[PDB]
RNA sequence: UAGAAGCAGCCAUACCUUUAAAGAGUGCGUAAUAGCUCACUGGUCGAGUACUUAAGCGCCGAUAAUGUAACGGGGCUAAAC
């Protein structure tokens, strides 16, 4: 069994044992370095600045499994489109359009963390997440 | 305000009388304590190995059952029971249940193949029981076992003229 | 069907204190006039009228009994107190069963339109549509979902999915009854 | 009325009851138990077990119900099982010890406080901070525990006191909570 | 915004899935989470319950200075309506 669990967000290609990483560590007595070291042998075949979910276990006997999800899919919807910064009123104020084709990939490409049993249901749920950033969606 | 109520149990009905219909075997597990997570995996293994599990109310279950002549306990509708309806492996969905009972405390409460009502004791050996694949791997290395033996022998034989 | 039918039975008091004691023994006086007939004076009983027809609107249309004949009514006036929700009189206008007949029926707008979802703007042109039938046919209100109207899209007449034995009469078959711009 | 009223009263072997002219009699393995029930309720013993119903449909015969039934309910667990309430004395320097029939309570006060206990209960201790009251009667048990409390009653910003075991004190803050 | 991880605050929550059922979260509380709970749904139990409307009597609101002192008194559960 895993003693701690711990839900982080780190940067992808930039992972290092600084203060936030050594106090994700700490806690659970896991190995902060190893996991960065981890965490950037993972996320080199990853886009350099991604926020990449980790998920990680840390079990009585100090070992510690951690695992880096799909990135945010906010952060993938805005760099498909160029957004950087979430438009405040989502609900009127679009920030930008989110095309069917781009949706459908970042699905597939995230479908490991969407726990959908169909890729229409899983671009829908791209599709909302983008109407809640105020991605206007693409017809 | 008892319409309406009265067409949401009509329609439940006619959703699980239609998966009991789908279902050639039936089971019942009690779950109690089952984790968000643990009953997001055994779902999902139910799925992949061709069973629906799902959570099916207690009196509509029994009334349901007891139109299509299910002549169970009703002990296994005691306790928050899912129903999980399995058609092609029995074998299969028995050992992930007892898998599940391994890492968790699911129990398998009640069971149904071949409208055989299977108590505790029949459904754990059920679960045990392996595939008709592997049963016919099994009865194929017992069958070729006397004759590897035979050949084993004549062979020892011949060389101990050596 | 029964919803539609109405028990009543004549009265002869006529008098402001005689209907006080009618209301007092919880009936509704009433009259039914219309088709050149002798005006007819009766009461309802009140309970009934209330379970029934609590959502009376100028176009509901009912079937008086007085266990030896039936009249086809619309409720053409009632007078209600608002403040001890008591109604006090009630006038039925009769018509005839088998006479096609015109009347304006207001609209119920349900769903929530995608173009107004996404920057639409409600215009209710019409509140109301001239329709068609025999009395007894007739719609208390047409409905209308706004789901599927896109942006930039106005809801024609022949649109409106109708009742069975309900019939548009309108002259202007085009004209829109609600646009989203 | 509703079902606590109705429900039936189970007796267990050991345990016999009683009923006789608006009085009940329980006697136990542990004790005897009496009480007066009411005319407008009339209980009954039958099959080794206990019911209760109403001659009359007022609402003070409808309260009645439920008061009577729960009454004997307890009145026969208590004879079997007995009736426990503990306590817990936290704070520094508060120290709680018996002799014979009477516990002394050493709480702070200039004064140590002696603690007579009513006959038909019993006193249990724990170390030094840990109480447990026992007893045929729950009503008196209760009692017992509640004066007890009230002879220190907790408060909320350390949790110095006594306290029933089951309670959960709502905390506050002092000086350095305030921290800006 | 510095934080806002459901619970300073802006916007909707036409955000989807596994859906039994899980709200862009009901409250408590954390700088920020974290943490504890609820709507929500499942099992044990076994009929009325949950919100309202109109009337007949009632409750609190009720509260000054020589002495009970706002039934004439005694008293009355009718000897009240």
């Amino acid at each position: 069994k895993a003693i701690s669990w711990i839900k982080l967000q780190v940067p992808a290609a930039q992972a290092a044992p600084g203060a936030k990483i050594g106090q994700a560590l700490g806690p659970h007595g896991v190995s902060g370095p190893q996991f960065v070291k981890e965490f950037n042998e993972r996320t080199a075949k990853m886009d350099p600045g991604i926020v990449v979910p980790v998920i990680i276990t840390v079990y009585s006997d100090k070992s510690f499994s951690f695992i880096v999800k799909t990135p945010p899919a906010s952060i993938l919807i805005k760099k498909a489109i160029g957004i950087e910064s979430g438009s405040k009123k989502s609900n009127t104020d679009k920030v930008g359009t989110i095309s069917k084709e781009k949706l459908m990939e970042i699905a597939r490409i995230k479908m490991s963390d969407l726990n959908a049993k169909s890729e229409s249901a899983a671009f829908k749920i791209i599709a909302g997440s983008a109407r809640s950033m105020g991605v206007e969606v693409e017809k | 305000m008892s319409a309406k109520i009265n067409a949401k149990k009509l329609e439940m009905f006619d959703l699980l009388k239609q998966f009991i219909d789908s279902k050639q075997n039936l089971f019942f597990l009690d779950y109690r304590g089952l984790n968000v997570a643990q009953l997001t995996e055994l779902r999902n293994k139910i799925e992949g190995e061709h069973g629906s599990l799902k959570v099916v109310k207690n009196n509509i279950m029994k009334m349901v059952l007891k139109e299509k002549n299910i002549n169970v306990v009703d002990s296994c509708l005691v306790g928050p029971t899912v129903v999980v309806t399995a058609l092609e492996e029995a074998n299969v969905i028995a050992k992930i249940f007892y898998d599940f009972v391994k890492s968790s405390t699911l129990k398998v409460k009640g069971g149904f193949v071949l409208g055989e009502f299977y108590d505790e004791a029949k459904v754990q050996a059920y679960s045990k029981l392996p595939t008709k694949k592997e049963s016919i791997s099994l009865f194929a290395s017992v069958l070729k076992a006397p004759v590897s033996k035979l050949a084993r022998t004549l062979k020892a034989l011949a060389d101990v003229k050596n | 069907e029964n919803s539609r039918v109405l028990s009543c039975q004549y009265r002869s008091s006529f008098g402001s204190s005689n209907a006080r004691r009618i209301r007092a023994k919880s009936e509704i006086p009433a009259v039914v006039y219309g088709q050149g007939k002798d005006v007819s004076h009766l009461r309802i009983k009140s309970s009934e009228f209330n379970k029934k027809f609590a959502k009376f609107t100028d176009n509901t249309v009912l079937i008086l009994d007085d266990g030896k004949l039936e009249r086809c009514v619309f409720v053409k006036d009632a007078a209600e107190n608002i403040a001890s929700k008591l109604i006090y009189h009630i006038d039925f206008y009769e018509v005839d069963r088998n006479v096609e007949l015109e009347k304006y029926v207001p609209i119920k707008l349900i769903g929530a339109s995608i173009g107004v979802k996404e920057g639409g703007i409600l215009t209710v042109l019409k509140e109301q549509v001239k329709v068609r039938s025999l009395p007894l046919d007739l719609p208390e209100f047409i409905e209308l979902d706004l789901t599927p109207v896109n942006k930039g899209d106005s809801v024609l007449l022949k649109d409106l999915v109708l009742p069975s034995n309900v019939r548009l009469a309108e002259n202007d078959e085009n004209l829109e009854v609600v646009i989203i711009k | 009325m509703s079902r606590i009223g109705r429900l039936p009263i189970k007796i267990p072997d050991a345990v016999k009851v009683d009923v006789k002219d608006n009085l009940v009699i329980v006697e136990g393995i542990r004790g005897r138990l009496v009480q007066d029930i009411k005319d407008s309720i009339n209980v009954k013993v039958e099959n080794g077990s206990v019911i209760v119903d109403r001659v009359l449909n007022d609402k003070k015969a409808k309260a009645y119900h439920g008061l009577y039934r729960s009454l004997i309910f307890n009145m026969v667990k208590g004879v079997t099982e007995g009736f426990s309430k503990s306590l817990t004395i936290n704070g520094i320097g508060y120290r709680v010890e018996q002799q014979g029939n009477s516990l002394f309570l050493s709480l702070g006060y200039s004064t140590q406080f002696e603690y007579v206990i009513p006959d038909g209960i019993s006193v249990k201790l724990d170390g030094n901070t840990k109480i447990s009251v026992e007893g045929i009667d729950k009503f008196k048990v209760g009692q017992v525990a509640a004066e007890i409390r009230s002879l220190k009653k907790p408060e909320p910003y350390k949790g110095k006191g006594i306290k029933y075991d089951n309670e959960v004190i709502r905390r506050k803050v002092g000086k350095s909570g305030v921290k800006k």
